């Protein structure tokens, strides 16, 4: 199952203010127009995270609570954890094992707390600076995506150093969501007077696009 | 103006000479308020570290210290920087720091830089290429070695490939050396991947054990959670001043802002990108570096031969930046204005122009385009002229220029 | 595709037969030239070192380097100068405008100095100058000349140019009125002076309505300005690379100078620095360079202006393809952004007609020939014309002059040439 | 100062030689600009180093200058085909482009060589007392239209005469100096009055 990624993936470059400058940079980004694995909760496998990912869901009852990253994932050693505990947000790196299938029932390195509800999240690994981007909006659709623009806002860079090569999503149980690669590729930027970006293009779409 | 043409004679003209900058008034610093000390002095004398394929990436971070203590210490017997020199790192900031620490034999302690080999290097701790930072080691024979060999120290003497760049591996799978299938078995051309020391007290520097520091250093816009201890002054705006924001150094007019960030902006840049807003690191002022304004010093002058007298005019400049005269032009000090308007004579811009005159002054005008004449046109009217004259006019060509030539070889290398 | 080389058009020439025209357009050609590039200065000190005292004194390793490039600029700058002048201060007198239009039916409100506005910009020069489109050490300077007083000189030159024909290039502005004008420029392509007043009222509606279109094309044509908008955007793409160019490190650490100083010792300093200096004093030696070159490429349109004002303003071109196509008559300057813009007035034939033709005629059994034009029949009887537009005149003593018995011309014809 | 071009060719030439030379002193970061310093102080391995860094400026600011030479000598070749143009224009004959070959109406050129240059006498007609008249586009006489064959109609009130266009010279309208354009009707201004016939 698919849906088009349209303009989706879109996030802030850099902690920069700029005059409504089209900048331009060479970074893992969403590949424009590619089509992406739609998935319905019946389902959170296992998926690989290779460079970097998109990640968005569709809810009103809210299912999706969090997401669970690493080597291993069943905590044989480190792995990261999210989950929004709904006013908060845990973080975790985790060796404690919690339940073997990862929901909530409705010695860590490192461990803190902070359709129509589309939430939207991107995830880079960079030299171990591990790098997260986050929007949410109400939307009119459930079964696709939104093709108007948004660059996605920073959460946090976490530098700790865990080979990510797996991830799953987490959820809290007794909605539909959709999952994408990024790709190294060359981009133009349109800021604003308030140093705030309002359009982009991906470089490697097309002969145009270059 | 006679050292910018380089002779003691000038003739009648405008002439570039400098670019008046509104001089920095003060020097404002500003920085976090992190001032807790850093941990340092628990590195540099720590109880031990790490064998050096588990090297401890130890982060320090939301501090500041006295470098000084640590460059100028008799307890080491190596200290070496790149990116930065020692000096320099009580005025630094910096986004992090991390003490990329461990123990190893003296002979392995000059693989511990960017471009060198060996399996410490390539087995245990690879440097970037690209690095910033610095090396800091000292002879530990004195606490890690013991009478009979201290074996608790390793490092991995195999591996499949070389580390990359800050990689890290603790796997204890047989290497296979050579073409006898291991299939986890040790034997022939297949061993163990780690060797220990076994530092004794009675070896010699080669063998001796080290104690080692790699001070890996992260720059980058976010706030420096680490600085030197040099102490912030109060913030100033709307004036022309040098400062430093969070280790950058800058000149320019601090002004108010109405560029509106996002909330996680440090900075703000210009076409450039060089820095052209700033926050106060703890007032959390938003500030839009307006330029110091800076007029380029067009000196205007009769000739020297005909008189000593002189006008300037600051070009761009509004005069209050600073008898004197505005323009659009700039500020036009020392002339005399005149509402007549005569044909030109020093060109000088937007209309103006100047000259020399009886009482003597320099007087500045908006020039005159020509005597102004009504025509007697209607659609019956005539001229025919009467009389008329030859005339001479000299046109004056350049043709050619003096043919030089070189030898370009006895020019350079006579 | 292959591309067309235009519709082919076998000409139907023959030894006995000549088209020639019945009627025409005095059509109105717009022909657009720059004159000037933007008056950049770059203090290269404070280009290259950005007030650090350090790389202001390594600077002089390099010697007067900075001085030519200082100098450089400034002969472009003041060459900017003496080509804005050149081109428009042709005319010695500011010329004005009589209180009232008696031009005898040319309407050239559009393109005179604006009565009722403030400026004397005209109507057509007003949506040329609506139509087209610094704080790091580089600097802009002022035009010498405002551009009003622009609009005065084409203001001036356009006076004298409608109260006192060419006159006012090379004498006094001696006036003659301007229906007598056009008849002169009449005069000048074979085109007979009684002719003009013979067709004047038709002749003015023709070039009022030309007028009117050329107002049209260059209020809908976003394109129009290709020339002048082209030489502000290179100088802008230059400038604007000119500074990116300071964000590139040459090898050095850093393209920040700045923070190599808040880095490093002097001893590295100097070498990284005597990178960043390298760097950015051969970019702005490559700028310069494109400078001088651009500049001369303006200063060779500057001369093309400046001789395209003393020929088809202050006179009427001999040079096929100078002031305009076609057999020209008169231009018009109007002023613009960094640059000029003419209009081209020119008589083209546009009604062929085809008749019989020998080259001399035998009424004497001596031949015959046109005084000036050519001989032509329909059949039913034999004429001559001026060159460009059907006049037939009976062949005549007052049309014709004798050269000699007819034998050795071919093509030659007995005709009853008249004497009254 | 009416030299001032040729002057500033031969200054454009001597500053540029000057600039050249005064370059040699520059030590582009050399511990010397003397060459037989480094070769006096240093030895072979490490001496190479200053040298390449004189070599690499001294070669710079030739390459500047040769460069310099070029474009300036792309403006001289700009005026010598100028130069050779008003030659043959003005000097050679008579020119139709309004003060191409000098301002006013030309009539001849004459040649003189300078240094670097060359300067032209340009011979020039010019207009130099105007009278005012009345003018007419054409006259009517025994119901023809009439116009010049050559010049303008023009009256001092007492008189009607032709004359010639650029300097007053009036003659009497005969059938001889005009020629008939046929009826009287269609010109705007046109005046009666009599046409002599000898």
């Amino acid at each position: 199952a698919y849906t088009n990624s349209f303009t989706r993936g879109v996030y802030y470059p850099d902690k920069v203010f700029r005059s409504s400058v089209l900048h331009s940079t060479q970074d893992l980004f969403l590949p424009f127009f590619s089509n992406v694995t739609w998935f319905h909760a019946i389902d959170n496998p296992v998926l690989p995270f290779n460079d970097g990912v998109y990640f968005a869901s569709t809810e009103k009852s809210n299912i999706i609570r969090g997401w669970i990253f690493g080597t291993t994932l069943d905590s044989k050693t480190q792995s990261l954890l999210i989950v929004n505990n709904a006013t908060n947000v845990v973080i975790k790196v985790c060796e404690f094992q919690f339940c073997n299938d990862p929901f909530l029932g409705v010695n860590c390195t490192f461990e803190y707390v902070s359709f129509k509800n589309l939430r939207e999240f991107v995830f880079k690994n960079i030299d171990g600076y591990f790098k997260i981007y986050s929007k949410h909006t109400p939307i009119n659709l459930v079964r696709d995506l939104p093709q108007g623009f948004s660059a996605l806002e920073p959460l946090v860079d976490l530098p700790i150093g865990i080979n990510i090569t797996r991830f799953q999503t987490l959820l809290a149980l007794h909605a539909a969501y959709y999952v994408g690669y990024l790709q190294p590729r060359t981009f133009l930027l349109k800021y604003n007077e308030n140093g705030t970006i309002t359009d982009a293009v991906d470089c490697a779409l097309d002969p145009l696009s270059e | 103006t006679k050292c910018t043409l380089k002779s003691f004679t000038v003739e009648k003209g405008i002439y570039q000479t400098s670019n008046f900058r509104v001089q920095p008034t003060e020097s404002i610093v500003r920085f976090p308020n992190i001032t807790n000390l850093c941990p340092f002095g628990e590195v540099f004398n720590a109880t031990r570290f790490a064998s050096v394929y588990a090297w401890n990436r130890k982060r320090i971070s939301n501090c500041v210290a006295d470098y000084s203590v640590l460059y100028n210490s008799a307890s080491f017997s190596t200290f070496k920087c790149y990116g930065v020199s020692p000096t320099k790192l009580n005025d630094l900031c910096f986004t992090n720091v991390y003490a990329d620490s461990f123990v190893i034999r003296g002979d392995e302690v000059r693989q511990i830089a960017p471009g060198q080999t060996g399996n410490i290097a390539d087995y245990n701790y690879k440097l970037p290429d690209d690095f910033t930072g610095c090396v800091i080691a000292w002879n530990s024979n004195n606490l890690d070695s013991k009478v009979g060999g201290n074996y608790n120290y390793l490092y991995r003497l195999f591996r499949k490939s070389n580390l990359k760049p800050f990689e890290r591996d603790i796997s204890t799978e047989i290497y296979q050396a050579g073409s006898t299938p291991c299939n986890g078995v040790k034997g022939f051309n297949c061993y163990f991947p780690l060797q220990s020391y076994g530092f004794q007290p009675t070896y010699g520097v080669g063998y001796q054990p080290y104690r080692v520091v790699v001070l890996s250093f992260e720059l980058l816009h976010a706030p420096a959670t680490v600085c030197g201890p040099k102490k912030s002054t109060n913030l100033v705006k709307n004036k022309c001043v040098n400062f430093n924001f969070n280790g950058l150094t800058g000149t320019g007019v601090l002004t108010e802002s109405n560029k509106k960030f996002l909330p996680f902006q440090q900075f703000g840049r210009d076409i450039a990108d060089t820095t052209d807003a700033v926050r106060d690191p703890q007032t959390l002022e938003i500030l839009d570096i307006t330029p110091c304004s800076f007029g380029g010093v067009s000196v205007i002058t009769p000739g020297t031969n005909t008189s000593n007298q002189v006008a300037v005019l600051y070009q761009g400049v509004n005069c209050t930046e600073v008898n004197v005269f505005q323009t659009r032009a700039g500020c036009l000090i020392g002339a005399e204005h005149v509402n007549n308007s005569y044909e030109c004579d020093i060109p000088i811009g937007a209309g103006i122009c100047a000259s020399y005159q009886t009482s003597q002054s320099i007087i500045a005008y908006t020039m005159s385009l020509g005597a102004e004449n009504s025509v007697a046109y209607s659609n019956n009217s005539i001229a025919i002229p009467t009389n008329f004259t030859i005339s001479v006019t000299t046109e004056i060509l350049p043709v050619s220029m003096t043919k030089t030539s070189v030898d370009c070889t006895m020019y350079i290398c006579g | 595709y292959t591309m067309s080389l235009g519709a082919e058009n076998s000409v139907a020439y023959s030894n006995n037969s000549i088209a020639i025209p019945t009627n025409f357009t005095i059509s109105v050609t717009t022909e657009i030239l720059p004159v000037s590039m933007t008056k950049t200065s770059v203090d290269c000190t404070m280009y290259i070192c950005g007030d650090s005292t350090e790389c202001s004194n390594l600077l002089l390793q390099y010697g007067s380097f900075c001085t030519q490039l200082n100098r450089a600029l400034t002969g472009i700058a003041v060459e900017q100068d003496k080509n804005t002048q050149e081109v428009f201060a042709q005319v010695k007198q500011i010329y004005k405008t009589p209180p009232i239009k008696d031009f005898g039916g040319f309407n050239f409100s559009q393109i005179l100095p604006d009565p009722s506005k403030p400026s004397k910009r005209s109507f057509i020069e007003d949506l040329l100058f609506n139509k087209v489109t610094k704080f790091n050490g580089l600097t802009v300077l002022p035009p010498l000349l405002t551009d009003e007083m622009i609009a005065q000189y084409t203001s001036a030159l356009l006076a004298g140019t409608i109260t006192s024909g060419w006159t006012f290039g090379a004498g006094a502005a001696l006036q003659i009125p301007f229906a007598m004008q056009m008849a002169y420029r009449f005069n000048g392509i074979g085109v007979t002076q009684n002719v003009l007043y013979e067709n004047q009222k038709l002749i003015a509606n023709q070039f009022n309505s030309a007028i009117g279109k050329i107002q049209d094309s260059l209020s809908s044509t976003a394109s129009a300005l290709g020339k002048l908008q082209d030489v502000v955007n290179q100088n802008a793409q230059a400038l604007n690379t000119l500074v990116k160019q300071l964000s590139s490190n040459f090898g050095a650490i850093s393209s920040v100078l700045n923070d190599i100083l808040s880095r490093l010792d002097k001893v590295e300093a100097e070498v990284q620095i005597d990178r960043l200096i390298t760097g950015r004093l051969q970019s702005l030696q490559t700028y310069v360079t494109q400078q001088l070159i651009r500049a001369a490429e303006i200063r060779a349109s500057a001369n093309l202006a400046a001789t395209k004002m003393s020929e088809c303003v202050l006179g009427q071109s001999k040079r096929v393809d100078f002031c305009g196509k076609g057999y020209h008559l008169m231009s018009f300057p109007q002023s613009a952004p960094h640059g000029v813009v003419f209009l081209h007035v020119t008589y083209v034939p546009a009604q062929e007609k085809n008749f019989t033709t020998a080259p001399a005629i035998c009424h004497d059994g001596k031949a015959h020939f046109p005084r000036e034009g050519v001989f032509v029949s329909n059949g039913t009887h034999w004429f001559v014309t001026q060159r460009n537009f059907y006049e037939p005149q009976i062949i005549t003593t007052d049309n014709t002059f004798v050269s000699g018995n007819c034998d050795v011309v071919i093509g030659i014809v007995n005709n009853t040439v008249y004497d009254p």
